[PDB]
């Protein structure tokens, strides 16, 4: 089919036009403009366990996520019993966000 | 936070949103400085100038 | 009449290079970002102007910048307490080129009212300021006319287009004085509102 | 070189250029629009000198952007304290390749689609960690933690708050997602849905009320602080690209594509995303800005159990009709 | 006009709401000076008012020898300690002047409310967060001019 | 389908001889981010469009941005481990080379004997690696929701603040 691959030559030119043209803005940044010194323009204008937690919590959610999205595609053809697992799966979930709620690890504030 | 905080938390987002797009409607409040001229009453402390008598003599 | 920054000097200005340069000049004093820094109370007549009933956005200098890096402009609005001195001068040598620099206010262009031990006698003792605003507060439209000022100002300066060809220096026009301009239609005012009404 | 297959091929390429060229024209002149619209939205005028209404506006910001002075901290490292922009760019760009805007007009008609988005949302939380630590400030780096730990919280929940309109297409395909919508809308079935996309959409982006650098400034912990010149302008019509490419993929999942009644596909794509594009400036403009520990804990505690209930409520119904 | 009170508790939200009250009731002091506007002077009828009313200033020459001397020297204050105490727009503000008996002042101390108020802030903000710091300062009601003065 | 199959495969082979190499913690993650973006290109070109997907948005997305997280965490500046470059001075890395090299070597080798009629890149969807993962695999689907919670709770406990 030919119109197949029309849309992954257009696919193709528009990731390599969008980051030719990011290149090229960032390009004409730099050369474009005088440059000035100075004596503190050189100068600049530990993070708690939660932001680890936070992120961790982030990924183990995001793994059963996965799962669920491959559920959702095929809702029909798994039937009710698709259901009843996707069920105990989502409970399952629900469990252990309560968990973490209710034990504090998603509490940043004292 | 309870259901009903949350509700009544979604309404008032909605009336905030409501009266801002409402506002959008409303009429300009602008000076338009420097095409429409700043009203000025007579004794507003700007500018210092040195005047003159009546028969046209510095008074100072 | 141009000074040059690398000695009073005259105009560099190809006829393609001058467009070049027209349209860079007019694209910076159409987008002048201010330095959101606050130091007394003329920064509160400066925010007034930010605000509905002058909109300086119509100028195109409301974005208001919380970093110097991003900012092209600095306006001293306040008095520079001697304690504030490095902390002004570091802001401003952490902001980067073009920038210019608006004195707003009596403190800031001399030390006004308060020559006083604890405060620097005008911000042009330590940083170059590009327009000066007379008041003990300017009003905000005063802001928006030194704005106009210093869009006049850049629209006939030189910079280099590039770091890398041609000259580098900054040429700055040797504008004529306001006082000097206005001198005309100043002098010949005779009469003025009582001031016994509203 | 004469040939229909070839013709297509051009014509498809061609296509696919004015669909990048229009988007990223289309949010730089929205960073213009929202100056705008926050001016009509407070009884004010905005812009409206730099051209013909201010028009120009969006011109002179890019010529002060391109010819001020390219600056990178010498402890910086220069390699990731440039890329960042890069992706905060191209991440929602490449996000919006997958967008139909009109019957066909699309750039890559994808089997995954969606899918393809929540890729592109990953990278961009990759955007802001970058930059906050290239730019070797602890404040900037404290700044972009608390950003993308925000950011985090709402990615978990933004595929699954997509799932829905997924079950009822019974596909990943943003064709099929629009086909399916064909009689009624799935903001009526997926309300839910859209709420929490919205939510988590507008959280992505870094949008108000998710707006870290303009949160605390106080802190001066902001992860754009050591940018400028067109480093900024990136991260800054990067930024404004998300919003357009957020609200066309709501448009497209929530609101039937470029279904209507009587005026073109077209026409009426580019209405509904012009009034999402309004409402986030509306948001912007009306709603305060919640702490940051409430922030996370409304996207943990709330959201994500919402979504979850509804795509389970979802396939409940979906099966309940599969007579 | 009335003087509006808080239950007991004082937060930033509890003072925001308490400084709209007050808003209200400057309000109802505003309707009552335009109501009755008294007739009379504007300046009082002392030898001491600095300076004197302008057109006797400008037509007759004792009150022009009184305006001369005022405005060039300055009004000879008694020496004395005075002390005014107000309820200002942030607080309780106070001047406390001490004349020795010359044209200016010998010491004029001013208690300004914002100086107290920004040295109670660690005491208030101790076990909160920054982002209730930062609205803690917004509910103030402070400028760094009353609290350097 | 081939050319990318094979040019993706180089560049994710670089790319992790680039990180197993390199001092620069978020620089290493970087190149492994690259990587793992090249893997997803293989997994593309082989008709694997789910497995490709869930490169990108987890093992790219989620799971390297927690050992970026941690990085950024950390701190990691001038580390006296980090300064010394045991890992490139020859006497150190020739070893373990060598016994990988035999190992690639014995492992290609019985590669290289296995029937191959190629693989079609026939593109298996996400809707049946579904359709699969609630069939017959749905024990697996459940005892990963448990195994999941395992490292949930093990996280937990381990990577307090206390
Ligand atoms: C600074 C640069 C950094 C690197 C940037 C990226 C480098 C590579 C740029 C050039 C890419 C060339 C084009 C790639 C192929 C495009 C077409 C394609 O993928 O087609 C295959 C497949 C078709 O699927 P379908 O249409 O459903 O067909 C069914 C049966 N034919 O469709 C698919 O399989 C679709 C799914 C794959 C799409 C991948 C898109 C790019 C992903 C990487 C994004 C990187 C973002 C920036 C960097 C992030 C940080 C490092
Ligand atoms: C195109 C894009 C836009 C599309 C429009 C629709 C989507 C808008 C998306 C906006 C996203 C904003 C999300 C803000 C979440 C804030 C949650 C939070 O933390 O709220 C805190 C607040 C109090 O929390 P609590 O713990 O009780 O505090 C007690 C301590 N003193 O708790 C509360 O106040 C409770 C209620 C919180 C907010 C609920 C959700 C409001 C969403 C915004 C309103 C949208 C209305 C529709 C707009 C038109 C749509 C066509
Ligand atoms: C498709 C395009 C269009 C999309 C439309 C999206 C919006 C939803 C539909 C319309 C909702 C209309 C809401 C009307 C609110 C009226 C404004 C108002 O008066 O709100 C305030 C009121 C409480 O008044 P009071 O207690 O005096 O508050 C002042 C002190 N704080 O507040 C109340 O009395 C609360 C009344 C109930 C509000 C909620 C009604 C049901 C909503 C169901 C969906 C759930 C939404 C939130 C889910 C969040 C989950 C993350
Ligand atoms: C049909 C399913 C309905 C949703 C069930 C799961 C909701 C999870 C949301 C969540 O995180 O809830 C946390 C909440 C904590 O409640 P807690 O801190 O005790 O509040 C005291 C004062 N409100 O905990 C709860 O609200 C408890 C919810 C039920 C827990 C048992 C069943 C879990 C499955
Ligand atoms: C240019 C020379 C090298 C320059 C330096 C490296 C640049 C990046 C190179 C890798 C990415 C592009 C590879 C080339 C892809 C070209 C498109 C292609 O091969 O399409 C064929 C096929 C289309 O799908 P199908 O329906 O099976 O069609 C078969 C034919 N009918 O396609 C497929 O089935 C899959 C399509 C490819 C997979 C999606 C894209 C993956 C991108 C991964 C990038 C990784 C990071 C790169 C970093 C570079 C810098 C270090
Ligand atoms: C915010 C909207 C962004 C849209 C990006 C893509 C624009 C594509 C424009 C396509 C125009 C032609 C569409 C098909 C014909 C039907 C409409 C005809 C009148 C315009
Ligand atoms: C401080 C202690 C450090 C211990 C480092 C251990 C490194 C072990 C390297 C092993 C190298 C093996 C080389 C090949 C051996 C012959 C082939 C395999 C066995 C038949
Ligand atoms: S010039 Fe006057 S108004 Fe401005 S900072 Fe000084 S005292 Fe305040």
């Amino acid at each position: 089919s030919t119109e197949v691959i029309a849309h992954h030559w257009a696919f193709a030119i528009f990731l390599i036009v969008a980051i030719g043209l990011c290149c090229l803005m960032l390009v004409g940044g730099w050369f474009l403009g005088g440059r000035a010194r100075a004596r503190s323009k050189n100068v600049p204008f530990r993070l708690s366990a939660k932001f680890y937690l936070v992120a961790m919590f982030f990924v183990i959610f995001d793994v059963e996520a996965l799962y669920l999205f491959a559920w959702s595609t095929s809702i029909r053809e798994s039937g009710w019993v698709g259901f009843v697992e996707a069920a105990i799966f989502i409970f399952v979930l629900l469990a252990g966000l309560v968990y973490l709620v209710r034990i504090g690890a998603l509490d940043w504030t004292p | 936070m309870t259901l009903k905080e949350l509700l009544v938390g979604f309404g008032t987002q909605v009336r905030s949103i409501w009266m801002i797009g409402l506002h959008a409607f409303a009429k300009r409040e602008t000076r338009m400085y420097p095409e429409e001229p700043v009203y000025l009453p007579p004794r507003y402390r700007g500018r210092i100038v040195l005047t003159r008598d009546p028969d046209g003599e510095e008074r100072c | 009449d141009y000074t040059l920054t690398r000695e009073i000097v005259t105009d560099p200005l190809n006829v393609f290079m001058g467009k070049l340069n027209d349209m860079v000049n007019w694209g910076r004093k159409n987008s002048i970002w201010p330095y959101n820094f606050g130091l007394s109370c003329c920064y509160v007549e400066m925010v007034t102007s930010f605000t509905a009933v002058h909109d300086v956005a119509r100028f195109g200098a409301e974005v208001l910048r919380a970093s110097p890096r991003q900012a092209d402009l600095m306006v001293v609005a306040g008095t520079c307490f001697t304690k504030m001195a490095p902390v002004i001068q570091r802001l401003y040598d952490q902001m980067l080129e073009p920038k210019w620099v608006i004195s707003m206010g009596a403190c800031a262009n001399s030390g006004g009212m308060y020559d006083i031990y604890s405060v620097v006698q005008g911000v042009d003792k330590f940083i170059p300021v590009d327009v000066y605003i007379p008041g003990c507060p300017p009003r905000p439209e005063a802001y928006m006319q030194a704005l106009m000022l210093l869009q006049e100002s850049i629209g006939k300066e030189r910079r280099p287009l590039s770091w890398v060809v041609g000259d580098q220096g900054v040429y700055r026009a040797n504008m004529q004085s306001e006082r000097e301009r206005k001198r005309g239609e100043r002098i010949a005012v005779t009469n003025l509102r009582t001031p016994d009404e509203i | 070189w004469i040939s229909p297959e070839l013709i297509e091929i051009l014509l498809t390429i061609l296509k696919a250029v004015v669909i990048l060229l229009v988007v990223v024209t289309c949010g730089a002149f929205m960073s213009f629009g929202e100056r705008r619209l926050l001016g009509l939205f407070q009884n004010r005028y905005g812009p409206n000198r730099v051209g013909w209404g201010g028009s120009l506006q969006l011109v002179a910001d890019m010529i002060k952007m391109f010819f001020k002075e390219d600056w990178i901290p010498k402890f910086s490292d220069r390699v990731i304290f440039t890329l960042a922009p890069m992706i905060a760019f191209t991440s929602l760009l490449l996000a919006f390749a997958i967008v139909p805007v009109s019957p066909g007009w699309v750039v890559a008609d994808l089997n995954i689609g969606i899918l393809f988005f929540l890729m592109m949302a990953g990278l961009a939380v990759y955007a802001v960690l970058f930059a906050g630590w290239s730019s070797n400030n602890k404040y900037s780096l404290l700044g972009a933690m608390r950003a993308s730990a925000q950011t985090l919280s709402y990615e978990v929940f933004l595929g699954l708050s997509l799932m829905g309109v997924v079950a009822q297409a019974g596909s990943f395909n943003m064709t099929d997602i629009v086909n399916s919508q064909a009689h009624v809308w799935n903001v009526i079935p997926q309300f839910f849905g859209f709420i929490t996309f919205a939510i988590a959409g507008v959280a992505v982006c870094h949008r108000h009320p998710f707006d870290q650098p303009e949160a605390e400034q106080e802190l001066a912990d902001g992860y754009h602080i050591e940018y400028s010149g067109m480093k900024f302008g990136l991260f800054f019509v990067g930024e404004y690209i998300g919003i357009v490419t957020i609200s066309a993929l709501m448009v497209t999942l929530f609101f039937g594509g470029w279904q209507g009644p009587l005026l073109p596909p077209f026409i009426w794509f580019a209405l509904k995303t012009a009034f999402f594009m309004m409402m986030f400036i509306l948001i912007r403009a009306s709603l305060p800005r919640p702490r940051y520990d409430q922030v996370m804990s409304f996207g943990w505690k709330i959201c994500l159990p919402l979504t979850l209930i509804n795509l389970l409520v979802t396939a409940a119904v979906i099966l309940w009709q599969a007579q | 006009f009335e003087i509006p009170v808080g239950g007991g508790v004082s937060d930033c939200y509890t003072r925001v709401m308490l400084k709209v009250e007050e808003l209200r009731q400057s309000l109802r002091i505003l309707e009552q000076c335009l109501n009755n506007m008294p007739e009379g002077p504007f300046k009082a009828d002392h030898p001491l008012t600095t300076p004197p009313p302008k057109e006797r200033t400008l037509q007759h020459i004792e009150t022009l020898i009184t305006h001369f001397l005022q405005v060039s020297w300055g009004p000879v204050m008694p020496a004395n300690e005075s002390f005014q105490m107000i309820e200002a727009t942030k607080g309780i503000n106070s001047y406390y002047l001490t004349s020795d008996g010359s044209t200016m002042s010998y010491r004029t101390r001013v208690r300004t409310p914002s100086f107290a108020h920004l040295q109670q802030i660690p005491a208030a903000i101790r076990g909160s967060l920054v982002s209730d710091l930062i609205v803690y300062l917004g509910s103030i009601d402070f400028v760094m001019s009353d609290v350097d003065r | 389908m081939e050319f990318a199959f094979y040019i993706c495969g180089l560049i994710a082979i670089l790319a992790t001889l680039r990180v197993i190499t390199h001092t620069n913690p978020v620089h290493a993650l970087l190149y492994l981010i690259i990587s793992l973006l090249a893997i997803s290109g293989v997994f593309f070109s082989l008709g694997a469009y789910f497995a490709g997907a869930l490169e990108i948005i987890v093992y790219a997305g989620a799971i390297m941005v927690l050992f970026v997280f941690v990085v950024m965490m950390l701190n990691l500046g001038g580390s006296e481990i980090e300064q010394e470059r045991q890992w490139l001075k020859p006497q150190v890395w020739i070893g373990p080379a060598i016994l990988s090299a035999i190992m690639l070597v014995v492992i290609v080798y019985a590669i290289l004997g296995v029937n191959d009629q190629g693989i079609d890149g026939t593109p298996i969807s996400a809707k049946a690696v579904g359709i699969t993962l609630f069939g017959p695999y749905v024990l697996a689907v459940e005892l990963a929701s448990m195994l999941l919670l395992a490292g949930l709770v093990v996280a937990f406990h381990v990577g307090r603040e206390e």
